[PDB]
């Protein structure tokens, strides 16, 4: 049973890691529309994306909880689960930092217009 | 107000989408088990 | 009297525990070792090329320590874990050291879309790594390389915090990393694209070293602007097949599967009185 739920851990973390990569890719590019109307449209689209990411923060927390289930049960391979878990957490923190910088970028562009 | 009519849909669409993905990925586990 | 070793040893082994696509990736990275040995870039094992087998199962393939790049084969490769634990060892009676994998491990933790990471220690690339403004695109090949990221390297990355700075400086979408005073690192989804970028950046560095020597200054050179520079074949698909075909013509048992046939093979001249062939 515990090996089955570990293999479910791997299969579950695969999508999370691919999604972290994919929004890294899409927040990487910056294309602000011309003049204040398009700038504020991009601003509210950013706020839509920011509201969207908080939905999967919950799923990442669920992955945390079932990950620490293993170390509660004293699994044979602790290092695997712990390393994958805190690398996922680090990458999510990095995506927050990029979102915050992207936001500050757009308040600067709003303020100078 | 015209904008409010867009933005409550803007909330509910994302909630529906992530609920759909949740029930997508809770589903496909093959579950053999026993007895 | 010969260095020639059959690069495919999967049939003679008939052992070990393998994935569904692992035995082709082993041959591909062994061929990558053979090419980097043949050009004279590297001779001594320092964990140059690392490949990820699968997205979920991890189990990254690396070269054993102590075997020179000329002597590496398919069965000699070692499948290790992300931390350094031995997942599977091939037929290579050598002590296992995974110290050099630590340089690739945090890049594995950073970007998943990469499978192949190639690290160089050539004198030209290490001189460019010590070159403080980095690669100046004064040549066409350096324009073909693309964008670069620069990262300070203190020689250690076992520390928990150094990994954060490394993945910070790498960026979300950048496939060439330049560690200061430590050569270069190339990043690729396939081994073909990574090898193509390695070759082009090595040629660009070789051009740039001679250019900076001969000119004596930046002002004596011309630099075209990055803004001005700004069926389907993948970035390394076309060249790598030619290299594999040429090694097959020499005689290395390269397991790389060719997407299209080479020769038409016009039908020969047939007689009815042939004994029917094969041993069945």
């Amino acid at each position: 049973k515990l090996e089955q739920l570990a293999r479910r851990f791997d299969r579950k973390a695969a999508m999370r890691e691919t999604w972290l990569n994919e929004n890294q890719r899409l927040v990487a590019q910056d294309n602000f529309g011309y003049d204040l109307a398009a700038v504020e449209a991009a601003k509210k689209k950013h706020e839509a994306i920011e509201t969207d990411t908080a939905a999967y923060e919950e799923r990442v927390r669920a992955l945390e909880d079932l990950a620490r289930e293993l170390e509660l049960e004293n699994y044979h391979d602790q290092k695997r689960i712990t390393a994958r878990k805190d690398n996922i957490l680090r990458l999510w923190n990095y995506l927050q930092e990029l979102l915050q910088s992207r936001r500050q970028r757009l308040e600067t562009t709003l303020a100078l217009q | 107000k015209a904008e409010d009519l867009f933005m409550e849909f803007a909330h509910k669409a994302s909630a529906f989408n992530n609920w759909c993905e949740n029930v997508e990925e809770d589903l496909s586990e093959p579950v053999h088990c026993v007895s | 009297f010969s260095m020639m070793t059959p690069i495919n040893d999967l049939h003679t082994a008939d052992s070990l525990n393998l994935a569904k696509g692992e035995r082709l990736m082993r041959c591909k990275i062994s061929s990558v070792y053979r090419l980097l040995d043949l050009y004279g870039w590297a001779q001594l094992s320092d964990t140059y090329v690392t490949l990820r087998v699968s997205k979920e199962q991890d189990h990254f393939l690396i070269s054993p320590k102590g075997v020179s790049c000329s002597e590496v084969t398919a069965s000699s490769l070692i499948k290790v874990n992300i931390l350094g634990e031995v997942v599977e060892k091939g037929s290579s009676c050598f002590p296992v050291d995974t110290t050099g994998f630590c340089l690739h491990s945090a890049i594995y933790a950073a970007r998943p879309d990469v499978r192949c990471i190639i690290h160089l220690h050539t004198p030209a690339t290490a001189a460019v790594s010590a070159m403080k403004w980095g690669l100046l695109p004064v040549s066409h090949n350096a324009l073909l390389v693309g964008d670069m990221a620069y990262f300070d390297f203190n020689g250690e990355m076992e520390q928990e915090a150094d990994r954060i700075n490394l993945q910070k400086c790498l960026g979300p979408t950048c496939k060439i990393l330049v560690l200061r005073n430590h050569g270069v690192v190339a990043l690729g989804d396939t081994v073909e694209e990574a090898f193509y970028k390695v070759f082009h950046l090595q040629a660009a560095c070789e051009i740039q070293v001679s250019a900076l020597s001969s000119a004596g200054g930046v002002e004596n050179l011309i630099l075209l602007e990055q803004e001005k520079h700004r069926q389907k074949s993948r970035l390394g698909e076309h060249e790598f097949e030619a290299l594999m075909r040429m090694l097959d013509n020499l005689g290395y048992r390269t397991g790389y599967p060719y997407r299209y046939p080479l020769v038409q093979e016009k039908t020969k001249h047939k007689s009815e009185v042939e004994i029917p062939a094969t041993v069945t």
